């Protein structure tokens, strides 16, 4: 059952009577019980590194082996749950404790006993019936929001021998028996699966549908697929709450799951106030967004392993509710945190170096965590389909993108969001640079918009291009002075302060552009464009005639186009339905077609 | 990456069992018969008392059908019709629609980019929610609409471009989306509706009459406190005597209201 | 040709900071005597 | 409830190697218990078990192993780990870094024996920093004010008057005052004078009744420097969270922190990490700086002040790296201004307060305070483009704009952040100092501060 | 200007230095005043060792706990002169403890040639057979090592509870 | 760090030989 | 075609024998069977980094960038298994690909694999930032067994010349945009302002080509003349001149 | 080993030592002597010491301080100069580079093989720097006195008509405290102010 401490030397405990253990496995150090990872073996002792504070561990305390390596309890109880890195339940630690302080060696379970959830069996189910891994069993009504469907893990297979009926259980209350070459499992709610470990899928499917975050900037120029994997330059003077802010109160995900790798205390805790505070609208009630999301909050103090494990913690469990047939987004607010988590844990394994210090492995660990986004068709039979979107922020030192960690997510993820301190200075919110930020996800979404926004990729392509034309214009500007440029030029760079005035910007303060569905933000652009094209149409027709038309004839003669064009932001679809925007929109459409109908 | 061979044969042993277990519920009877028969092959290694184990060598020897990708599509046409037969449970669907609306799905490409998919999540989506949703004004509207949907669905399935079921999904999960405080809005929706449809009596026999009566007084009530007159309101009270919600009750309100605007 | 080869060691990184800052001065000081001489030259041009 | 078993005391020295004395044939060590040697003259030495196996137990002794002798010394084990012996009567009080009185007071009737090391306080129960502590000092308190449970450093350099700065903000640092503040002082790697100048200056000018000061000389054992942080935050943690004290920890100089980490890592053999500090210097440095904030339920706070000493000039060390990444900002201390003659040298430029929008303002001080400061920025920051524009066009080409901005840097550095050692100047008499220098400019150029906040406070 | 801003700061000089005197005069009268309780304590030990019957119910417990600790195979016991009838009593009824709670042998001798200063409070020392290890489990020693460690409940009883204390954490 | 690295596994197997020779 | 697999999220010390199981299939279809086999590596960057984290773990000595010692020799073993043998019909050619990291043409991965492989073809952020695919730069590339490659038999005889010439004017090209970007287009020569014209269509035409487009060595020579047309006869200082007067005015 | 005090060993000693004499490369080549730099360098006994200056010399803590200020000044306006060429310096700034001369060359700087310079007690010292920085206040005060005057005193019009003053200023290390009583040298060093102030009095 247990060995004995032989040795300590800082975080690093040598154990005797290990002889059963396992490299990885997850022990019990000392009488406190301080969690720690079996590093190395040598015969009938292992070497530990002790995750926790070793102070006062003793030669001769028990060492517990627990039969697993480092692992996620997954189950009912997860959501709204906040938790450290290593999956220990700080919401309980403090509630059962009544201390300020994460005590030393809390064995606090992370799916709080004791509590029962009303279960549903799965109606079909019958003793003798054959099940698969991935099958649910049953489902949780945890919360109005979010149904938990419980499911057999994805190694266990069999005969059902026996099903709870419907009724209140906790955790630990047997609710499935199924047999296998003649082995029983007894199966709990909870579910325990390794951190490290993938879960397993049907397939690995192409991503296609867009997770809209209802943020004009990013669903139309940038937009990232659910099952995405994408990146924020996480630093102070970006506004990085601005995304984390819009994809809680309004993305299209099922589930949100955040990872702290280590952010600083005060910031930490910035976080886990104001989540509970965010609400967002359901089924016409207005319901906290802490019903569908997990928090894996670690301070810059918690130990190593707590920082380096939060991301795989934070994915276990979004693949978890993947397999769920839930689209899960998450974010990891810094992963250079996690980055410096895992360079100290490879320094107190002595390992070498690779570039900047940080571990030859580090390219490896980041490109097998952003594997585990994706789209899948999920284990066991109901045929449902799941996915996984990863926002790991990045924090370049100077805003050097070179350095090894933001280098390394640069070159996985095919999404990056430059929100840049220079447009938040600016206050222009959402601060997201246009120039510095892409997306790779084009060709698959081409497919979504061709069946349902078919004006869309010339909208999106002529928007780039004016964008990318008036930063060339501007040089010119600098050179020869705003008055010497071309007619055509003159009237890119006017429609061009147009997107950048009010479409690119987007007042997330207020209730017209707290969210920005696709239905508006396509039809926005539809009239930008339209302005754009037969503007730059008439100046090129009338090009050597006596009445040549320009950028001033158009504001004199048509003015009130521009200004209903920077009005159409104000529309709120809270007030008016998507239909009544789109018919004003389509108003100044034909009242743009008439205005310039009027000159040429 | 992909799946174990232990894995990869649980999987297949998993949907065949799955399968048998969709198809005795989609057909206690074997009333389907044509549906029946293009299951056969898999339905034989669960009618028969196999053990999980006997099942799992006959995938591995290729005695059971095993190709997963096969099996997902198989298998996905009879969910999304077992989820449409019991989507619409107070309303058993015509057999000749089941079988009909089973072919246009095996015809179809892929079921999940299938509009059946999005019409039949936004049944679930109404459905779900009445099942566990509290009395008041929005909940009683959406169980209305919500049974004339299961209704015109087991008359003309998800594959047609029934004008009626196309108007309950966009009026049903607009109400749904309506946020709760709108009562003047959800009583406008409702109110759009009865007016309308094609039908006088668009809910007469569709739903319980406790239910219909409850319809009923819910619109009679948010009608009563705009009438200044009590000599109108108790013309308009005379209307609960009513008990079937009908245009004609409707238009009789809205009559009895524009009585009071002229009457000041 | 493509860098100033100084040997490495933390004096010589010190002392390409040290000429980074002299030269981004240089630049900054340089650039603000070219935006004068430019307002000036546009002056003249429109007197 | 307490250890009631009686200490062993070990002859059995196996040997000695630098700062070590490695014990044999002990039972049952703990690894970190404290030690209590005496060498063969009787002299008592003190030392910590860095290391355990089996029978050994590698004692890192506190003085060096100068007299120690494997035949005669002996080594009492005293069966526990390090404790503060923490209580409320710390304050209006000067320790050696060990925790040993030096004021001529006596010992410590201690409330608890909190271990050194604490525990993490918990992400749930940290609470968002919300109102301002008053350092005294214009240059932080106008510019770069501190939220109470912010941590920020002031980056210095050698030869830089931060130790006067840390002083000048022991002596002048309190609550608003719109009674249960104190500091904690804990001063590292302290040469002998400075530390006079910091007991001195404490006790003449006025202050001790508030601090607890704990004096680690430079020449003090390197380990009591390892512990004199974590001795000194259990007791801003016990004043904190169990006193309900709004606590100021100042941290004199984590450079000479960083030197001791070095020390002790290459006495246990590790391996040097980056730059050869320790791979683990970012979980330490976290393990000190982290012992801040507010909390949950409890009205008390520590803030946290660790000035740093940059080697080479240079923030891109791995000591204000690490520093930059755990804190809420920094504060810049100048050799420009110091050579300039100005004090305090804080360059308010590269300094940066990350939660001074959530320390100020209406009713935590005055409501003008957030515009007041980022028009004192954009002025400070113009007039130094400025005398950078005159160094080329020469003082005629300059416009009357131009010439304001010039103007109000030079009284900005001789009013603003030139203040003295012994000025204490309140938040209020700051920003009424921020007002009489923004002034100085038409009001329409005071183009960051809304027409409200200047119809309100322009009118002199 | 300047010297009358700092008026205020004046008084709070002046009234530090008679207060910096007051509350170290006040902390060491607190320690002197614990300091005699243990003088007190120390005399009242050595009152309960000419109590042959405590004093023998102690050495029975002391001999017991040496061993205890110093779980070597041969322990020397060293004792004052006058206390050798006591401590071979103590080590006699201690031996068969020892091996029925340790399930293994000992021998345990008393020091004849080299006994404690004879002015000690009474107790025993305890020693291994190669006499480089020993426990120090004389009424002094632990006098010593239990004060110290009660130090926070001996204050909270005489001098009170500090009413500052809302939380206990 | 790889010289150092290399200098402390060789003073890990000079301490792995005494501890043989003294057997 | 065969296809050999390692996901970003299998396990990494299977990517050390990875390329060797492919080279191994195609040593028996190229010797055994006598076929033409194409070898195509993908992100010999990330076969570098298993080699990388295998000496970390084992803690082999490190060359640059922590990158083992004897990395040239397992690389080698690798890249050397190319190429043509007596008696057999058969040959191996292979095309690794490899992303640099942080552009760094000095870099080990990209270094190592330079001094072993004949040539090499480059990719480049300043051609596709610009739109242009596909983005080769041909300027660091080359290609060692090119100039046996060409000339009569195999290609049209003014091709080892044409090569040559188009080097020097597109270098040229990119050393008067550097001087342009200092002292502007008024210092530079009516000369050096072809140069920068012939860059751009260069550029244009030479390199850009769509991704189902197949141009033949003799229309790319054709376009190759069509721009160095664009500079007088005597400018081409790398043509022999009867190369010039049977191709030039063509 | 570089003559960069970024070394472990000046590193370690600069985090303990209250006092640093940066001794300079570009100093010590150039021959200036004795090849401290004023910018690099520090005392933090300054503190302690002015209750000693505030009684013995009570005049130096003000000259101690417009002293540095001139030098840092100087590291400002050598900096332009080298960017832009000195065309641009207001007359201010031609004087305190010119006095920033002085101090470098005739007060800063010291020969250590010559008698002159072999001790120099403190009276001469601080008489010394009392003189130069005498200089720079009246020398800008003349300047700023006579901005917006229908006449203006400059840079050039001081290089002329302080001529004399200036070659005296240069000339006050010669003076020898083995042949000349401090009485005598400080006697001299007064006769200088009044002279100053007399020369000045003709432009004014």
């Amino acid at each position: 059952t247990f060995g004995y401490v032989h040795g300590v030397s800082g975080p690093v405990v040598t154990a005797c009577d290990m002889a059963g253990a396992a490299m990885y496995e997850l022990v019990r150090v000392g009488h406190s019980e301080l969690v720690g990872e079996i590093i190395r073996l040598e015969g009938d002792m292992a070497t530990i590194q002790v995750y926790e504070e070793t102070s006062g561990v003793s030669v001769g305390d028990p060492v517990l082996r627990t039969g697993k390596p480092l692992s996620v309890e997954l189950g009912p109880g997860i959501m709204g749950a906040i938790f450290d890195g290593i999956q220990r339940p700080l919401s309980d630690i403090s509630s059962q404790t009544q201390s300020i302080y994460i005590p030393r060696g809390v064995n606090v379970s992370a799916l709080s006993r004791d509590i029962k959830w009303e279960f549903i069996p799965s109606k079909n189910l019958r003793v003798g019936s054959h099940i698969t891994g991935g099958d649910i069993y049953g489902i949780v009504n945890e919360n109005s929001l979010i149904k938990h469907k419980i499911m057999l893990p994805p190694r266990s297979r069999g005969s059902v021998t026996y099903i709870a009926p419907p009724g209140n259980y906790d955790a630990s209350d047997v609710v499935l028996e199924l047999e296998f070459e003649g082995v029983k499992e007894k199966l709990s709610m909870v579910q325990v699966w390794p951190v490290r470990q993938v879960r397993p899928v049907t397939e690995k499917l192409p991503a296609n549908h867009p997770l809209l975050t209802g943020q004009r900037v990013l669903d139309a120029l940038f937009p990232c697929v659910q099952g995405g994997t994408t990146a924020i330059p996480g630093a102070f003077g970006c506004g990085k709450t601005v995304i984390s802010q819009s994809l809680s109160k309004y993305s299209n995900s099922d589930v949100i799951i955040y990872v702290g790798c280590g952010e600083r205390g005060n910031e930490m805790s910035e976080v886990l106030r104001d989540f509970p505070e965010l609400t967002m609208e359901v089924d016409g009630k207005v319901e906290s967004i802490m019903k569908r999301t997990a928090l894996v909050a670690n301070t810059s103090n918690m130990p190593v392993a707590a920082r380096e494990a939060s991301i795989y913690t934070g994915i276990t469990l979004s693949e978890y509710f993947r397999d769920m047939g839930y689209h899960v987004s998450m974010m990891a607010d810094s992963t250079s945190r996690w980055a410096e988590a895992l360079r100290e844990i490879s320094g107190r394994l002595a390992e070498m170096p690779a570039d900047s210090g940080y571990p030859a492995y580090l390219g490896a660990r980041l490109a097998s965590f952003y594997e585990r986004a994706g789209r899948v068709k999920c284990l066991g039979n109901p045929e449902r389909e799941g996915s996984v979107s990863i926002v790991g922020a990045v924090s370049p030192p100077g805003g050097d993108f070179s350095d090894p960690v933001t280098s390394a997510t640069l070159g996985i993820v095919q999404v990056f969001w430059g929100l840049d301190k220079k447009l938040a200075q600016r206050k222009h919110f959402p601060s997201v640079n246009w120039l510095i930020s892409y997306s790779k996800y084009m060709r698959a979404l081409d497919e979504y918009y061709d069946k349902h926004f078919t004006e869309f990729v010339p909208l999106r392509t002529k928007a780039k291009e004016i964008l990318q034309e008036e930063e060339d214009l501007a040089e010119i500007v600098q050179l020869v002075g705003k008055a010497s440029l071309a007619e055509t030029d003159k009237i890119t760079l006017e429609v061009a302060k147009l997107i950048k005035d009010d479409f690119l910007q987007q007042n997330g303060y207020t209730p017209y552009d707290r969210f920005c569905p696709f239905y508006k933000t396509v039809g926005m652009l539809s009239n930008m464009i339209s302005f754009y094209d037969m503007a730059r149409r008439a100046v090129e027709t009338t090009a050597q005639s006596d009445n040549k038309i320009t950028w001033s004839i158009i504001r004199e003669h048509m003015g009130e186009i521009l200004y209903k064009l920077s009005s159409m932001k104000f529309k709120d679809p809270v007030k008016d339905g998507e239909a009544k925007i789109k018919a004003d929109y389509a108003q100044l459409l034909e009242d743009m077609q008439n205005a310039f109908r009027s000159l040429e | 990456g992909g799946l174990t061979s232990e894995q990869y044969h649980s999987q297949v042993v998993g949907k065949i069992g799955y399968i048998a277990r969709c198809m005795q519920t989609i057909d206690p009877e074997n009333n389907l018969k044509k549906i029946r028969e293009d299951y056969q092959d898999v339905l034989i290694w669960a009618e028969k008392n196999y053990r999980f184990e006997e099942i799992l060598e006959a995938s591995k020897s290729g005695k059971c059908p095993n190709d997963l990708d096969a099996l997902s599509r198989r298998s996905l046409i009879l969910q999304e019709l077992l989820r449409l037969v019991s989507s619409i449970s107070p309303f058993k669907m015509k057999l000749d629609l089941i079988e009909s609306q089973y072919e246009k799905m095996k015809q179809h490409v892929n079921l999940w980019k299938s509009d059946y998919h999005v019409k039949l999540n936004q049944l679930n989506q109404l459905t779900d929610y009445l099942k566990n949703a509290a009395p008041t004004p929005k909940n009683n509207f959406l169980r209305a609409m919500t049974s004339v949907l299961q209704m015109q669905i087991a008359q003309y399935g998800i594959t047609e471009d029934n004008e009626g079921i196309n108007q309950l999904f966009k009026l049903g999960l607009h109400l749904l989306a309506m946020a709760n405080e709108k009562i003047d809005e959800q009583y406008h929706l409702f109110k759009g509706y009865v007016k309308d449809q094609p039908e006088e009596s668009p809910f007469e026999g569709i739903l319980p009459a406790e239910d219909q009566k409850i319809l009923v007084k819910t619109m009679i009530d948010y009608a009563m406190p705009k009438l200044s007159s009590k000599v109108l309101q108790d013309k308009l009270s005379a209307l609960s005597s009513s008990d079937v919600l009908t245009k004609t009750l409707l238009d009789s309100i809205d009559r009895i209201v524009k009585e009071n605007e002229k009457l000041n | 040709k493509d860098r100033i080869e100084i040997f490495p060691s933390r004096m010589a990184q010190t002392i390409m900071k040290a000429r980074l800052k002299g030269a981004q001065t240089g630049r900054n000081l340089l650039k603000k005597k070219s935006d004068a001489l430019t307002l000036r030259f546009r002056q003249i041009l429109k007197k | 409830n307490y250890l009631s078993q009686p200490r062993l005391t070990y002859k059995t020295v196996s040997g000695v190697n630098g700062p070590l004395v490695i014990l044999d044939h002990v039972k049952f060590p703990r690894y970190a218990e404290i030690v209590h040697l005496t060498l063969p003259d009787g002299t008592k030495r003190s030392g910590q078990v860095l290391e355990v196996s089996g029978s050994k137990a590698v004692v890192q002794v506190f003085e060096g192993t100068s007299g120690i002798d494997a035949k005669k010394t002996s080594c009492e084990f005293t069966g526990d780990i390090l404790r503060t012996p923490v209580s409320e009567d710390m304050l209006g009080r000067v320790f050696n870094g060990s925790g040993k009185p030096i004021d001529r007071g006596p010992v410590v009737l201690a409330e608890d024996f909190l271990d050194i090391m604490g525990q993490p306080i918990n992400p749930q129960c940290r609470i968002y920093p919300e109102e301002m502590i008053q350092t005294g000092i214009s240059a932080i308190d106008g510019m770069n004010s501190i939220a109470r449970g912010q941590k920020i450093p002031i980056f210095s350099a050698a030869g830089l008057p931060h130790n006067e700065i840390a002083a000048q903000i022991c002596r002048q640092a309190g609550l608003v005052k719109k009674e249960n503040f104190a500091i904690v002082f804990a001063a590292m790697g302290v040469n002998m004078e400075t530390a006079r100048f910091f007991k001195s200056d404490f006790e003449e000018n006025g202050s001790m009744d508030n601090v607890c000061l704990f004096l680690n000389l430079a020449n003090d054992p390197t380990i009591e420097r390892i512990i004199t942080p974590r001795l000194a935050l259990t007791t801003a943690e016990f004043l904190a969270y169990q006193c309900e004290k709004h606590v100021l920890v100042i941290l004199t100089d984590m450079s000479s922190y960083a030197e001791a980490l070095r020390e002790v890592s290459a006495a246990r053999e590790e391996v040097p990490g980056r730059r050869g500090f320790p791979g683990y210097m970012y979980t330490d440095l976290a393990t000190i700086y982290e012992r801040a904030g507010r909390v949950e339920g409890r009205n008390g706070s520590i803030t946290q002040i660790p000035i740093l000493t940059m080697p080479n000039d240079d923030i891109t060390h791995p000591i204000p790296d690490l520093t930059g990444y755990i804190t809420e900002g920094q504060i810049y201390v100048d050799r420009q201004l110091h050579n300039r003659q100005i004090y305090p040298p804080i360059n308010v430029l590269p300094s940066l307060s990350r939660l001074m929008k959530s320390a100020i303002g209406e009713g935590m001080t005055r409501k003008d305070h957030a515009d007041v400061s980022n028009q004192l920025y954009a002025c400070y920051a113009i007039g130094k483009d400025v005398q950078a524009m005159k160094a080329v066009v020469g003082e005629e080409a300059l416009t009357s704009d131009d010439l304001l901005y010039l103007e109000f840097l030079q009284k900005f550095e001789k009013n603003f952040i030139t203040q003295g050692p012994y000025e204490n100047r309140t938040v209020y008499e700051t920003l009424d100092i921020g007002w009489q220098l923004l002034r100085i400019f038409p009001k329409e150029m005071l183009k960051r501060i809304p027409q409200s906040t200047l119809s309100e406070f322009y009118p002199r | 200007e300047k010297k009358e801003k700092q008026i205020e700061q004046q008084k709070k000089i002046q009234m530090s230095n008679l207060m910096n005197q007051a509350r170290l005069k006040v902390l060491r009268a607190r320690d002197d005043l614990i300091t005699d309780l243990l003088n007190e304590a120390k005399q009242r030990l050595s009152k309960v060792v000419k109590d042959t019957t405590r004093y023998q119910v102690l050495l029975d417990g002391l001999v017991l706990q040496g061993l205890y600790q110093l779980l070597e195979p041969r322990m020397i016991v060293r004792c004052r002169k006058q206390d050798f009838p006591l401590v071979k009593a103590a080590v006699q009824k201690a031996i068969p403890m020892y091996k029925i709670a340790t399930k293994k042998d000992v021998d345990v001798q008393i020091d004849l040639e080299a006994y404690l200063p004879e002015d000690i409070a009474g107790g025993v020392e305890i020693y291994n057979g190669d006499r480089k290890i020993k426990v120090s489990n004389t009424l002094e020693s632990r006098l010593d090592l239990i004060a110290q460690q009660m130090m926070p409940e001996v204050r909270g009883a005489l001098f009170g509870a500090n009413a500052n204390r809302k939380f206990l954490d | 760090f790889y010289r150092l690295k290399k200098i402390q596994e060789k003073k890990k197997i000079i301490k792995e030989k005494s501890e043989k020779d003294l057997e």
